[PDB]
RNA sequence: ACCUCGAUGUCGGCUCGUCGCAUCCUGGGGCUGGAGCAGGUCCCAAGGGUUGGGCUGUUCGCCCAUUAAAGCGGCACGCG
RNA sequence: GCCCCUAAGCGUGUGCUAAGUGGAAAAGGAUGUGCAGUCGCGAAGACAACCAGGAGGUUGGCUUAGAAGCAGCCACCCUU
């Protein structure tokens, strides 16, 4: 796995605060923190426009080339803040990374395939947990579902790892449940 | 459709004319799947029977010499590619516009001729 | 008629329809979810009104979420009656909802009909609400 | 140019038949008798004829082969169909006679040969749910 | 002519129109014919 | 608009004069009117045709200008050719005739019926069920025509009154 | 109920700044 | 429980009205599971009209004959 | 607060609205309109419109008087 970084321009805050996040968010800056093993806390602000088209790119783990000041610093989006209710970016964090570096991701699975007619699956495990290399986190982990009927339990061990790709949760985890379809009776049964 | 879709189309028609040695065009307006399906049968056994918008096989027909056939493309693109021997598509279309009356033969080309309808009976005689 | 089985008071003050919600934001059962956008009281007879719309909707196959229930109580006085002597008499189980909560999750095969089914289900509700899935 | 469905050694029901083309001003007895004949020299199969009719309401029978699904239905040797296809395989059905289906098809169908008919027969039998293999 | 506040394209055939500053849809078939008000 | 920038060609026995805004056709069959609004600029190509244009695609010169380019395209169609509506009818004993220039219908009524052809407009009763009407304005042809066709209820059930040739009417039985 | 919305709507006076007494 | 207890007379009925339309009749339309006759329902429409008796203090209600119809409401549940 | 009533601005610049919105109101309905943005197809000619087709298995199986692409249920297949 070999995904190219991504180029975004920071710029250091000058300001801190509430009044000062409102501003920058008002004028389409998004704030961000860059903390990582440099122990060097750094508040900068990015554009939003881009830096969404980049995450919806390359989904929510990505990589990122930050050019503060004309430096050129390896980033990894570690976690957003998004409005409960406008789906703004509110805040983001960034961790300093330098290649070769081992790195705990959580990676969204998808669940592709065509299952058995009498069957519905429920995907229940919405994201799994990885230790891999800063320059080859996954974007999708995919699971597979055919012939699939009855209970068909898929645990967190049976998704396919590439190489330099470890699983750091318990491969107990129910990820996908086949169950029997619900009846016309079952629905009108629950609930009540 | 999608630009993709129609290169493809083009390639694809392109090498089925390679493999081809001669080909003639005609017109289909009025005539219905049910009778198509028959000479699908029919012109199946040796020859290909296939319809293709004109912008594709233009782009398909600069491959080889039926650059000349970029004047018959006029109405609805109609193409027998003789693969078996050479007469068969041009007696058996003749026969399918005698019994139908609903097709008209833009023309044919062979042999580094693109020729008309009269040329083509000689030749669909001869 | 979703009633909790035994609560330690009987007789509550009004949840109060302060802020946004913090938890259950996310959609994290079904396909789809209905987020609920104004501060509102739901009733009992509201939820199974919509999870009974979307039931005679999907009809066959897919199951469905419901992820609030109603556990604080609200009383009535009986009718004719001056203001004063006590305070009422529990009739009505309520949820507390504010937005950014929510209320249904579905797991259906097709899109158009999951759509529809949790329409029909917004319709029967008192606030405005709209459809998410889980893609962001 | 109508088409019905009527059995074997079955003619003249008022529901299906009579009013069903009676209404088309065809001649109704000469049909029969005429149809009655050839699905004696048949002696054994419900058979979808097609009337094509004229202006001077003489008419034509097309007689094509039983239908697909119920070649396969008296192959497979039961009187009914599934209710569930693909859920309740109520019977079973062999490669030989998919390939007399196919052949007797291909005097119905499009199919080219023999395995296109075959073919189109596994999907004829897939619909109502039996068992091919 | 229906006349409610709602109105909406009973069927593929309906069209909706804006005449005179009000809400009607217009189709072949009468019953479908309505007006927003 | 996209109608709109489409010319509208002169024929040779078609005269065109322009006043500012204002515009008159004559020909075989007369002379008509028209005006064009403040937004839209009008011009005679010299080659024998006629420009309509817009100094903006606003809403207003949007929709006034594919309006104006089909207006004088009528007008001088009028005058080049004319109009002709073509009216038929059903019903047992409904009566059409012709009286000099005055059309009189008799369709069931205890009282027979006429109407009066305007200047500008003629009939033509060729068959007691069926005629014409021919006219220089498309506008008032139509008129009449609509006219003449709303004098008798529509009927589903036995189809009585008078029709266009190309319409089809909605058909319901009464079964009691 | 006309007379209720009338002294609640003319609290909204640019000049009584969202306040009047008695509602 | 905000005016009225150094007084603001309270039910039905009679006389006299005035206004609203959320139209009972008359008028104009749309759709019909509208053949016609006769209907159903929705829209527009306030010009005019809208009975006499038996029982009840009655309002109301039932009933008897009719009428095109025997509308509903506000005006201190109008008016001592 | 500054057109007149009524003292002071029918003030300047850039847009927006057609509803007297301004100068009351809900769920909800809706090709009004402006700005900004995402995805599809589009000269290899897109969309609309104008002309030709949309066939065979087959009336797929159950239910049914009936069920044949078009009360209903299951699969949702195959050739030219
Ligand atoms: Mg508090
Ligand atoms: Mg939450
Ligand atoms: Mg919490
Ligand atoms: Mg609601
Ligand atoms: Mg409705
Ligand atoms: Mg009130
Ligand atoms: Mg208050
Ligand atoms: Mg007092
Ligand atoms: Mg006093
Ligand atoms: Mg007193
Ligand atoms: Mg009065
Ligand atoms: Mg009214
Ligand atoms: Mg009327
Ligand atoms: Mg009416
Ligand atoms: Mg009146
Ligand atoms: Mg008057
Ligand atoms: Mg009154
Ligand atoms: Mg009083
Ligand atoms: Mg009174
Ligand atoms: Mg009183
Ligand atoms: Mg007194
Ligand atoms: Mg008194
Ligand atoms: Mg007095
Ligand atoms: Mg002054
Ligand atoms: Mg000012
Ligand atoms: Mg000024
Ligand atoms: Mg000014
Ligand atoms: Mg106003
Ligand atoms: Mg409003
Ligand atoms: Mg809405
Ligand atoms: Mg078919
Ligand atoms: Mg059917
Ligand atoms: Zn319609």
């Amino acid at each position: 796995t070999a995904n190219i970084p991504n180029k975004l321009t920071a710029n250091v805050r000058t300001r801190t605060g509430k009044g000062a996040s409102r501003q920058a968010r008002r004028d389409g800056k998004v704030p961000a923190v860059l903390y990582g093993h440099g122990t060097d806390p750094q508040h900068l602000e990015l554009n939003a426009r881009d830096f969404a088209a980049v995450l919806r790119s390359h989904g929510t783990n990505a990589i990122l080339t930050l050019d503060i000041e004309g430096t050129e610093q390896l980033a990894l989006t570690k976690a957003l803040d998004v409005h409960p209710i406008r789906r703004n970016i509110q805040h983001a964090d960034l961790l300093v990374v330098q290649r070769g570096e081992k790195v705990t991701v959580e990676v969204t699975v998808l669940v592709e395939g065509d299952a058995t007619p009498g069957t519905l699956v429920t995907q229940d495990a919405n994201t799994i947990e990885i230790e891999a290399e800063a320059l080859s986190i996954p974007e999708q982990l995919t699971v597979s579902v055919e012939g699939v009927e009855a209970g068909t339990q898929i645990t967190a061990g049976q998704i396919s790892l590439p190489e330099g790709v470890n699983l750091i949760s318990d491969p107990e985890l129910l990820v996908v449940n086949v169950v029997e379809a619900p009846s016309a009776e079952a629905l009108e049964e629950e609930g009540a | 459709m999608a630009k993709a879709d129609k290169a493809t189309a083009v390639a694809d028609i392109a090498e089925q004319f390679k493999a081809s040695t001669a080909t003639v065009v005609t017109e289909y307006r009025g005539l219905t799947v049910a009778n198509l399906a028959e000479l699908r049968r029919a012109l199946g056994d040796s020859a290909t029977y296939t319809v293709a918008k004109n912008t594709l096989v233009k782009r398909a027909a600069s491959e080889a010499g039926i650059e000349g056939l970029d004047e018959l493309f006029a109405g609805p693109t109609a193409i027998a590619f003789v693969k078996g021997e050479a007469v068969d598509a041009a007696k058996a279309i003749k026969k399918f516009a005698k019994d139908n009356k609903a097709l008209v033969i833009k023309g044919g080309y062979m042999d580094g001729k693109a020729l008309s309808v009269a040329d083509v009976e000689k030749i669909a005689d001869l | 008629m979703l009633i909790p089985r035994k609560v330690k008071h009987r007789k509550q003050h009004h949840p109060e329809q302060r802020g946004i919600a913090s938890g259950g934001t996310s959609v994290s059962f079904g396909d789809y979810g209905i987020q609920a956008l104004e501060h509102a009281y739901i009733t009992n007879r509201q939820i199974e009104s919509a999870r009974i719309a979307i039931n005679r909707h999907i009809k066959r196959g897919g199951k469905v979420w419901i992820n609030i229930f109603p556990d604080r109580p609200l009383t009535k006085k009986p009718a004719e009656t001056r203001m004063g002597s006590g305070k009422g008499s529990p009739e009505w189980w309520v949820a507390n909802v504010k937005p950014g909560r929510v209320l249904f999750e579905l797991s259906y095969p097709d899109e158009k009909t999951a759509r529809d089914a949790l329409t029909r289900a917004i319709h029967k509700l008192p606030i405005k609400a709209r459809i998410v899935t889980r893609e962001e | 140019l109508i088409k019905l469905q009527i059995q074997a050694g079955q003619a003249n029901p008022a529901p299906p038949v009579g009013p069903a083309l009676g209404q088309h001003g065809v001649n109704i007895m000469e049909f029969c008798k005429a149809y009655n004949a050839a699905t004696e020299s048949q002696r054994g199969n419900v058979i979808p004829v097609e009337i094509t009719v004229y202006e001077d309401r003489s008419f034509t029978f097309a007689l094509k082969t039983p239908p697909a699904a119920k070649l396969l239905l008296k192959a497979a040797g039961v009187q009914k169909g599934s209710g569930e296809p693909h859920k309740t395989k109520v019977a079973k059905v062999t490669w030989d006679q998919v390939r007399e289906i196919a052949e007797t098809k291909k005097a119905d169908l499009n199919a080219n040969d023999i395995d296109a008919a075959a073919k189109i027969i596994a999907g004829t039998a897939r619909s109502m749910g039996i068992t091919v293999e | 002519m229906k006349v409610n506040p709602s109105v909406k394209p009973i069927c593929d055939k309906c069209r909706v129109i804006r005449r005179h500053g009000r809400v009607m849809v217009i189709c072949s078939d009468p019953r479908h014919k309505q007006r927003q008000g | 608009s996209r109608i709109g920038k489409q010319p509208v060609p002169v024929p040779s026995g078609v005269d065109v004069t322009i006043n500012g805004q204002n515009l008159s056709v004559k020909g075989p069959k007369g002379t008509l009117t028209l005006d064009v609004a403040e937004p839209i600029s009008v011009s005679r190509a010299e080659d024998g045709a006629i420009v309509v244009t817009r100094p903006d695609d606003e809403r207003r010169s949007r929709s006034l200008h594919g309006l104006s380019r089909t207006l004088i395209a009528n007008l001088v169609t009028g005058v080049t050719e004319g109009y002709t509506q073509k009216m038929e009818i059903f019903g047992v004993g409904y009566r059409v005739q012709l009286k000099g220039q005055n059309l009189e219908f008799a369709l069931g009524y205890s009282h027979p019926v006429l109407i009066e052809a305007p200047e500008g407009i003629t009939f033509a009763v060729e068959s007691p069920t069926k005629f014409s009407v021919s006219g220089i304005d498309k506008q008032k042809v139509g008129q009449i025509s609509a006219v003449i066709r709303r004098l008798r209820r529509p009927d589903p059930y036995k189809g009585k009154g008078v029709r266009y040739e190309g319409e089809q009417i909605r058909r319901k039985v009464g079964k009691t | 109920a006309k007379r209720g919305r009338k002294k609640r709507d003319r609290k909204h006076s640019k000049a009584n700044h969202g306040k009047r007494p008695n509602a």
